[PDB]
Parts: structure tokens; C-alpha cells; sequence
């Protein structure tokens, strides 16, 4: 569940006897995501890995450069 | 003046919170102010204010579960359950005492 | 899409006389019903017939090196190419 | 932090069985370790598996398998891996030192943040008392003094020799030792393990059912042990509960908890070194407790050099116990220890001048010298603690004259 502040409110304090559109509409065990939501979800998932703490571009040198230097040592 | 302002604000809070555009779903019978020179203006304002308080109170208590929010605030701020904060102090005792 | 078009045209043009001949409450309710139905079907396709999660898992399996045996096989076979 | 319980001897095992039954009842844990439908924290005394089973942290040590078999069969959720099977017993404990050291290190590794060691044993237990006396030495040696030890030693009702030999190590290594007498327990009852189990279970109530204060054993003990020499505690329990004519107010609980007849050890006039009262009820009226604290401070005779403070913890009753009326436990540090220690020393001297049963311990010339020097050291240590408790009473305790 993507618990949020709007999911917190239990609306059943209102009577709300009726249900819509119909019982024929399934409940699907997965969060209903918009198209833009799916694009953003996969983009954030990839970005987190590629821009991790070790893999970021931030001795004024990045961790990736040091790792690659060690790899060149092993190649030699 | 205070009653009018607070009645309107409370109804606005209810609408913005539960998402209703208007109170059609409740299907309640309402009486409008017929004139400014009517004798029951104060009574009508009092009744409307009581209706607004009734709705907002039930929203907060039944719907938003305010009673449990009070216990949560008690625990987190005043340590009504001191086990967790005791673990926190124990874990970071060396740090907290430093400048 | 055609079935949906017929279903909701039977509400906009038969039950009512268009969007203009609709009070704001009913118009909002209609849009909410359409939104729920549309996203329900979009899920039933994308994470249903398409199996989005399975293909994301396979992306992670192959691109992120998980099946090391396959890559070892590629490297041993292509060690000269 | 988590606590580890050590059970030694037949009396220790029976008391531990009652204690763990009480604790499991309080936390709703079934006999098989399954939960029953959280705000309480049984993790400090039970290990939780990722299959939702609770098993005690206790370690069972005994010379014979009958007692351990009864205890394990009564409570199936005991882990069998933790089961292990005077001078002769102590020398036997030396042989098994490696196995026991590893066995305890397993429990220490299993917990996340160890706090203290609990020990249930009987001073008059003979061989089991010897193995427990060795247990204290090995634990104190390996884990240093960062982790404190609590011993719920049961005092005795040839025995004098055993009591002195066990009390020497009890004084040396224990950090906070409760004193229980079978005489006062059976006097109160006018079986007996159900009182000791109840007192021990209630002593840690603020840890398992957290409240505003007293969240750690350090806070509970430090209020009662001003000096490491004075480490023996006297516990008092109010028996009049669950009857129709119960104490009508917590204020009357505070006033009548101080009666000398309810104390769990033989007592005349005594001076209190420290106090701490347990009150355990669903709801507690504050103003009654304030009035009771004021009266208790004005009535009780404290030693001159102590701050003269009475502390009342507001324990919370377990949800799994249905709406039972108030109950309370009192733990004190008195100067009455001099009487019981003097009694033990008198018996020891009477039976040491007469070489009655020393043949069972003195095997040769070297054994004679060894036992003589050991006995002399134990006697001197007991006299030292008696003199310290006697010097606490007078007013010139802090003077260098």
C-alpha cells in the first residue's frame, strides 16, 4: 500500500450505503497507476541505482575514478 | 461575527477534506434566512453554527481518529512509553554529551 | 474502447442531454466513475496481459548481471571473437 | 536491554518453573510458545523467531535429569539445547567450565543488547549451590563488571559450612542479591515458590510494561544500593488481595506494606537504607499516592546519611489479566541483615569448633590446609560485611575520626 494522508481518512463515518460503479469492477491486488505514474516509477527506480552514493560523479575525485584505477591495475 | 466566520470556515474545511462538492449526499432539509429584518436571525445563525460543529466534530473524531492522535502525541513528545527513547539515549550516549 | 464508448454515450446523450444538461454534482460523479473504470482496465492490460512486473524482473535479471551463468557462457564461448 | 536467567539446583528449577509460568501468563504466551491476541515488550525476556514463537532465555543447570525433565515437560517451549546435566560439586564445575562458558556465550550472542544476568538458586542446595557458586565466578570473570548480576538466593530455614561457602562467593561477585527465607514464606502462607515467583516477576514490571519512568534495571537497582558492600535486599509483599476485604485504597497499600510481618525474612528494630514501592493497577489515584508517600516518609526510620527519599513506581497491569484489583510489592534495603548473618556465623562457629562432619571434606594434609584457609577467608568476609552493615547504623559513618 502506498499509504498517504488521503488514505488515512475513513469516509465510512458518512452513511454511504451505495457503491459505484458496480460490483462487476474488479479489485486488483496492485495499486492503480496512471501512465505518467508508471513512467515516473520506472524512471526513479533506474535513477536510484545509477545515481547511488558510490556511482555518483561527486581528493576532489569521485569513487568511480578510484575504482576504475584499481581495475586498470588488475588489467596490468 | 465570530459565529458566522467560523461556521463558514468549518464547512469549507469539511468540503476540502472529504472532497464533497456540496452536501447533497447527506440529503438534509435546510431553511434559509428569509430576510435581514427577520427576528430569528440569531437563532438561524446559532443553528447553522451547531450544524457545522456537528459535522466537523464527527469528521475529526469518527473519520480522522483524533482520539488516537492524542495518545500518539503523548507517547512521542511526553514519553508516555519511555522504552524507545531509553534505547535511543543508550545507543547514542557518547555522542549526545559532546559539544 | 467501443464497448466503453457505447456505455457512456448511453449516459451522456440518452439519460441526459449532454454535459451542459448536467448539474455539477452529477458531472463530477460521472467523471469519477469514468476515471476508476479506465484505470482499472489500464491495469488489467498493462500488469495483466503484458505482465509488466515479469518483464521488469527480466530486465533486472539480464541487464544487472543476475544470471551470471549465462554471461560466463557468453564470455567462455566468445573468448576469441 | 535484554536479560538472561540462570536456574541452578532443584529449588532453583522449581522456582524458575513457577516464575516462567507467571511471566508467560502475564504476556499471554501459550505453553507451546505461540502468541495470543503490541505495547508490552516480552522480547527482553523471550526470544522471538520469524515463525512467531516465544522461547525463554533461561538456562537450566542441575545435577540430576528428573527435575529438568519435569520442568521441560511442564513447559514445552523451553529450548532443550540450553539444558546441562559442596566442594565436590565446585570441583565438578571446574571440569565443565568450558562447556558452560560456551553455553552462556551462546545466549549472549543471541541477544542484541545484554543488560543483566538473573540467577535463581538456593544457598542451602548442597552440590547445586557449589555449581552455582562456580557459575558466578566464571560469569564475572569473562564478562567483567559492565554487566551486573542479580541473584534471587533462597536462604536456609553440616548446612552451616555450605551456607558460609556459598555466601563468600555471593558477597564477592553478586551485584544485587535478594534474600528470601523459607521460614517467613511459610509464615506468610499461614506452594511457597509462588511467592518468590510473584516477587521476582513484579520486580521487573516497569521493564516489560513500559511507562513514564524506570525503563531500565540500572535505574531500579541504583536506587537501592548506595554502596557495593551493602548489596542485600529485603522484599515485602502485601498478601491481602483478591479477597473481598482487600485494601480499599492504594494509600492503605502504602501504609500497610511496611508491616514487619509481611517481610520475606526474619526480623526487632531496623533502619531502612533505601526504599522503592511497586503499585500495579489499571488506574491509580495520584492524590492518594501523594498522601501515602508523605506519611511513609514521616513514619519510617532512615539512616542519618541517606537522602531519606521514598520512590513509588506506577506499574501497569497486564491486558491479559482481567480487571483484577490493585496489588503491590515492596523492595527495601534494611540493616536487619546483621541478625541473619550473625545467626549463620554463630551456627558456623558452633559447628566448626566441633569437628563433626569435616571428614567428608578434609581428605589429606593439603586438603586440610586448603579447607582451613578457605573457611577462614569466608568467615572473615562475612564478619567484614556484618561490621560494614553495623557501621552504617551509627552517625559517624562518614567521619574519618
Amino acid at each position: 500500500n502506498k499509504n498517504d494522508q488521503d488514505l488515512l481518512l475513513n469516509k465510512s463515518f458518512m452513511n454511504l450505503s451505495e457503491i459505484d460503479p458496480n460490483n462487476d469492477l474488479p479489485k486488483f491486488n496492485v495499486n492503480l497507476l496512471t501512465i505518467d505514474e508508471l513512467v515516473e516509477l520506472h524512471g526513479t527506480y533506474i535513477d536510484s541505482i545509477i545515481n547511488s552514493s558510490l556511482l555518483n560523479e561527486k581528493t576532489n575525485i569521485s569513487y568511480i575514478d578510484q575504482i576504475f584505477n584499481i581495475l586498470q591495475t588488475i588489467f596490468n | 461575527q465570530s459565529k458566522i466566520l467560523n461556521t463558514g470556515k468549518y464547512l469549507n474545511i469539511f468540503k476540502r477534506c472529504t472532497g464533497l462538492h456540496n452536501f447533497e449526499s447527506l440529503k438534509e432539509k435546510l431553511t434559509t434566512i428569509t430576510s435581514l429584518a427577520a427576528p430569528d436571525l440569531e437563532l438561524k445563525i446559532d443553528e447553522f453554527y451547531h450544524r457545522a460543529n456537528k459535522m466537523l466534530m464527527k469528521l475529526l473524531f469518527d473519520g480522522y481518529n483524533f482520539p488516537s492522535v492524542v495518545n500518539i502525541f503523548q507517547r512521542l513528545f511526553l514519553f508516555a512509553d519511555s522504552f524507545q527513547i531509553d534505547n535511543f539515549i543508550d545507543s547514542t550516549f557518547s555522542e549526545l554529551k559532546r559539544g | 474502447v467501443n464497448q466503453y464508448n457505447v456505455k457512456y454515450s448511453a449516459i451522456l446523450f440518452n439519460n441526459h442531454q449532454g454535459l451542459a444538461s448536467m448539474t455539477t454534482n452529477e458531472m463530477i460523479k460521472l467523471i469519477d466513475s469514468q476515471y476508476n473504470e479506465i484505470l482499472t482496465f489500464l491495469t488489467q492490460i498493462i500488469q495483466g496481459n503484458n505482465k509488466l512486473f515479469t518483464h521488469v524482473y527480466n530486465f533486472k535479471r539480464f541487464y544487472f548481471m543476475e544470471t551470471n551463468d549465462f554471461i560466463d557462457a557468453i564470455m567462455v564461448k566468445g573468448k576469441d571473437v | 536491554g535484554e536479560t538472561i536467567t540462570l536456574q541452578v539446583g532443584q529449588c532453583g528449577n522449581q522456582v524458575g518453573l513457577q516464575y516462567w509460568q507467571q511471566l508467560a501468563t502475564e504476556h499471554g504466551i501459550q505453553s507451546d510458545g505461540s502468541s495470543t491476541p503490541r505495547n508490552d515488550h516480552p522480547e527482553l525476556f523471550f526470544t522471538l523467531s520469524d515463525s512467531n514463537t516465544y522461547t525463554p532465555r533461561s538456562i537450566l543447570i542441575d545435577m540430576e535429569p528428573s527435575v529438568i525433565a519435569k520442568s521441560t515437560s511442564a513447559l514445552p517451549m523451553f529450548n532443550p539445547r540450553n539444558v546441562h546435566l559442596w566442594i565436590n560439586g565446585y570441583k565438578y564445575g571446574t571440569e565443565e567450565e568450558e562447556t558452560l562458558l560456551n553455553l552462556i556465550d551462546r545466549e549472549v550472542d543471541k541477544c542484541d543488547n545484554l543488560s543483566n544476568f538473573q540467577l535463581f538458586h538456593s544457598v542451602a542446595g548442597g552440590t547445586g549451590s557449589g555449581v552455582g557458586s562456580k557459575m558466578l565466578e566464571v560469569i564475572s570473570d569473562r564478562y567483567g563488571h559492565k554487566k551486573l548480576l542479580n541473584t534471587f538466593s533462597i536462604f536456609p530455614s553440616v548446612q552451616p559450612y555450605n551456607t558460609i561457602l556459598t555466601l563468600k562467593r555471593l558477597i564477592d561477585y553478586s551485584d544485587a542479591t535478594f534474600v528470601f527465607h523459607n521460614d517467613s514464606l511459610n509464615r506468610i502462607e499461614n506452594g511457597a515458590n509462588k511467592l518468590i515467583a510473584l516477587v521476582s516477576a513484579s520486580v521487573s514490571n516497569p521493564l516489560r510494561f513500559p511507562g513514564y519512568m524506570y525503563s531500565s534495571m540500572e535505574s531500579i537497582v541504583s536506587n537501592l544500593i548506595p554502596t557495593p558492600d551493602l548489596k542485600f535486599l529485603t522484599s515485602s509483599i502485601a498478601p491481602f488481595s483478591t479477597q473481598k476485604h482487600n485494601y480499599l485504597n492504594e494509600y492503605d497499600m502504602l501504609l500497610e506494606l511496611s508491616n514487619d510481618r509481611y517481610k520475606t525474612n526474619r526480623v526487632g528494630d531496623t533502619s531502612y537504607i533505601s526504599m522503592l514501592n511497586y503499585l500495579i493497577g489499571d488506574n491509580l489515584d495520584q492524590r492518594e499516592i501523594r498522601k501515602g508517600i508523605l506519611k511513609s516518609q514521616q513514619r519510617i526510620s532512615f539512616v542519618p546519611w541517606v537522602a531519606r527519599s521514598v520512590l513509588v513506581v506506577h506499574g501497569k497491569k497486564s491486558p491479559y489479566l482481567k480487571n483484577t484489583n490493585l496489588e503491590g510489592i515492596q523492595v527495601t534495603n534494611n540493616t536487619s541483615m546483621i541478625d541473619v548473618f550473625t545467626k549463620i556465623l554463630k551456627q558456623f562457629d558452633l559447628l566448626i569448633k566441633r569437628k563433626a562432619y569435616l571428614n567428608r571434606y578434609y581428605s589429606s594434609v593439603e586438603e586440610e590446609n586448603e579447607v582451613m584457609e578457605m573457611f577462614n577467608e569466608s568467615r572473615e568476609s562475612v564478619k567484614s560485611i556484618i561490621d560494614e552493615y553495623k557501621a552504617c547504623k551509627e552517625i559517624t559513618y562518614l567521619d574519618d575520626d
